[PDB]
């Protein structure tokens, strides 16, 4: 976060070199249309854009029940399985510490995060304090960042190592400043909190980026705006719907019905048969023409349908969902077999699926909208007990679909059933034990 | 309200014994509490509170022997 | 019969006007053995247009009956039907002619056919027997029928009269654990009349903040008891109600209250019912009972300190506090503790208390739960509590492993004249 005079060293092609280039160089030209084609933002746009956002390793001191332990985590997906009361809450609760403090710089910096509770130290008579540390690697470049208290009654002090972060959510902020729509990293947490998240004021007008990033946790209202933000999708759907698409609609389909009832009359210069052809090939060659963007509706259109899509694959025994306007107010109708249902009347197995992969639809699409398809976005998603309120027909194919609809998000998942673990590679499995060392009991992690 | 019910006295020409009795009042509410502290917090407060209002009406009596401006001076 | 022990004690009443007559009388006598002996027991249910079901009969085991199903089979619409049957004979004991839940609008079925829905039961109390009707018709349709609640009445009545003459009358245990105890009723984040347990507290659990003031008043009166030097504690409550009430002498309707609450507290002192089930047994049994369901853990003790209670609990070698616990010793605590609460309080009378009647509704056994818990979970609750009607829903088949043949029932979904129908079958 400073200017610097670019310290030659040696050659090398790492991310923050550029970024001190930038800095340098921003430094004496003073023209912004310069500095908006000048070739070190574009090798740090390709640099940024080619590195992939993925946690590395952590490690917990004294924190709750675990006394000393280090976890490498994959880069796709991993697995922690385990009984009750052995940590498998303790560790997803460390990534998600770490991970706001993260969240905090983005927004604006010098901000301050989550800090550790008093109660979640350990309760041995001679520990003093704990320690969270964790490693970041965006393909080439390396931070870490180490989070600690100290015991209360204690009388020396501890602080936290914040430049890595600061660091790199400078990077973050520079690029969002000279770009128009930056994309954003994703970060998730649904806690076991989310069973009633979906079990159980001012209209907005204006929806942003940042929204997203009040929280790392998933609760309550999420799901209110959740309903709110898809009306908002329908209603940009139906007025491109009409307008000059109309117009091409009535054109197009008229001529093409005039050609097709003469071939089928085949009545009796050669009429005007060629002449209208001829119109309908420049009536179709204006109409592809005169698309834009996506070029299937521009990007309205093809966003509704692939979100409702994307959640009834998740659901095969549902035909079709709608969102009808009821004269007091909208409401979204379902269909089971020849029965049409209201989401109220589903089952909260239904209902549990319908929220996650809704909130996972928003937060990809808002995070990411240059991507011709907002799926492909980096991140990070924690989720526990993925086996809540599901039968075991459900149970073998969730992993699988998860993973192949987001395939660059990096999933950390704990487990409690035997089903599941029918379907994941030995690679991804880690299995955690009690072992007394020593005379000290203490959690070992081993591979299968 | 307060203001008109306060140049009332003033009007009446009370003499100190109504400060005699304010002050007795008060030590019976302190001997009331000080038998409540022994073997209701929410009455020990309300009590505490009286006491002060109590003895800021003294108080304010004194300033009136010391002499001030007149409610009714006040009030009109 | 309970009817002729009935018309007997009516007539008893009627020809003796004096109370001792009547109390001393052995008509009333019978009818409290006739009462005592027969057992709680829901032979049938038949459900027809209620949510996806459009007709079905069921009939019920005496112990317990598991009811196994994929998603969307109905499994909690059983479970609801039941408790809307169940809230009215509560309410009508409780009190007169209390209104109870109805059907709501919805829960009637979506095709357009059907046109009412209706809810039929019938309770067999060992010879007697009674039914209740309940239905609704749907919104925007005539032809209105009205609910009959001539038997259910006949049934709150001898209850009534029952609990009138003996104050340490018996009462049916009815109670409805759903989904909802998983939130905040596991978490711990957030004098006593036994008509508040039972009448004013519905089937539904909520909060479990009482219990921890109901355990604080045990410990109290058992610490009391245990270590005697009380001497005169009725003399000692009314010298405290004396000294209340000269000290307000030299907020007054709260003071008042204190001053009742001083004189009860006197009155109970000079009962000193000291009777066998005393309260340090109590505390014993209720502990060793929540014990019994957590091997790993050795001692609970209720600590004082910093003018307030807090539970503690040793695990191997480290203590913790109740807040430190994880999700699954969290449910289980709670349900346990919550089932044994209603039982001391509703049978005061019993030398072992948790031997009373009752009916429990329980909804997704399994929810955090390890495979070697659910495997041993049902025949621990079968055991401590023996008196009591189970039905539960689950669809792991760790906990189908461990289950009877007869006690299981299968739903089916299949096509009948073109139509979808829900089937209920035995292996
Ligand atoms: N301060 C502490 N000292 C010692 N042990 C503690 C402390 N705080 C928590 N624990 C331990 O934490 C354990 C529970 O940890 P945790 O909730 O992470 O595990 P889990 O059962 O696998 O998780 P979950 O059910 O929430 O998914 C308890 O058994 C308790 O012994
Ligand atoms: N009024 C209705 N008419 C027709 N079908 C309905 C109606 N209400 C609910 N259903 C159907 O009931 C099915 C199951 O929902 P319900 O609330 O009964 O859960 P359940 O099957 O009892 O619960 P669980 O999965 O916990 O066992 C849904 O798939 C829905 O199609």
């Amino acid at each position: 976060m400073w200017s610097h005079p670019q310290f030659e060293k040696i050659n090398k092609m790492n991310l923050e070199t550029c970024y001190v280039d930038f800095l340098e160089l921003e430094s004496h030209v003073i023209n912004e249309d310069y500095l908006k084609e000048s070739v070190e933002l574009q090798k740090l746009i390709s640099t940024l854009n080619e590195s992939k956002f993925h946690l590395n390793k952590i490690g917990i001191h004294d924190f709750k029940r675990i006394r000393e332990l280090q976890i490498s985590l994959e880069d796709d997906l991993t697995v922690f399985v385990g009984d009750n009361g052995f940590g498998k809450s303790t560790i997803l609760d460390a990534i998600a510490i770490v991970l706001s403090w993260l969240r905090s710089n983005i927004e604006k910096e010098s901000k301050p995060g989550t800090y550790i509770k008093s109660h979640e130290v350990n309760n041995s008579v001679d520990v003093e304090y704990a320690s969270i540390d964790a490693n970041i690697k965006l393909k080439d470049f390396n931070t870490s960042i180490l989070i600690t208290k100290a015991k209360e009654g204690a009388y020396y002090s501890r602080n936290n190592e914040l430049l890595g972060v600061k660091k790199l959510a400078s990077i973050y902020r520079l690029v969002n400043k000279y770009v128009d729509n930056a994309s954003l990293p994703l970060m998730a947490y649904y806690s076991i909190a989310r069973s009633y998240i979906g079990g159980g004021a001012k209209t907005k007008t204006v929806w942003s980026k940042f929204d997203v990033y009040d929280e790392i946790e998933f609760d309550r209202n999420d799901f209110t705006d959740f309903f709110q933000w898809l009306v908002f999708l329908h209603n940009r759907a139906s007025q491109e719907k009409l307008s000059e698409s109309q117009t091409t609609i009535n054109a197009l389909f008229s001529d093409i019905q005039s050609l097709k009832a003469t071939l089928t009359q085949l009545s009796a210069d050669s009429t005007v048969i060629k002449g209208l052809e001829l119109s309908l090939k420049e009536k179709l060659n204006y109409m592809k023409s005169l698309q834009s963007g996506e070029h299937k509706f521009n990007n309205a259109v093809s966003l509704y349908d692939s979100v409702i899509n994307t959640i009834l694959k998740f659901l095969p025994e549902f035909q079709w969902i709608k969102l009808v306007y009821g004269d007091d107010d909208y409401k979204i109708i379902l269909k089971k077999g020849e029965v049409e249902l209201d989401i109220q009347q589903l089952s909260q197995g239904e209902k549990t699926i319908f929220t996650l992969v809704g909130d996972l639809a928003r937060r990809l699409i808002l995070l990411n909208p240059n991507l011709s398809n907002p799926l492909l976005g980096y991140g990070i998603v924690l989720i526990d007990e993925i086996d809540l309120h599901l039968h075991p027909q459900w149970q073998q194919t969730i992993i699988e679909r998860l993973t192949s609809t987001f395939p660059n998000v990096q999933f950390v998942i704990t487990t409690h059933s035997p089903q599941v673990l029918s379907t994941v590679s030995s690679r991804s499995v880690r299995i955690l034990q009690e072992v007394e060392v020593d005379g000290v009991n203490d959690l070992i992690v081993s591979h299968p | 309200v307060f203001l008109h019910n306060r140049a009332s006295q003033e009007k009446l020409s009370e003499s100190q014994t109504t400060i005699n009795a304010l002050f007795s009042d008060i030590q019976s509410l302190k001997a009331t509490l000080t038998q409540l502290s022994a073997i209701d917090s929410t009455v020990i407060k309300g009590l505490e509170l009286s006491l002060k209002e109590k003895l800021n009406y003294m108080k304010s009596l004194q300033s009136g022997e010391h002499k001030f401006n007149n409610a009714v001076s006040l009030y009109d």
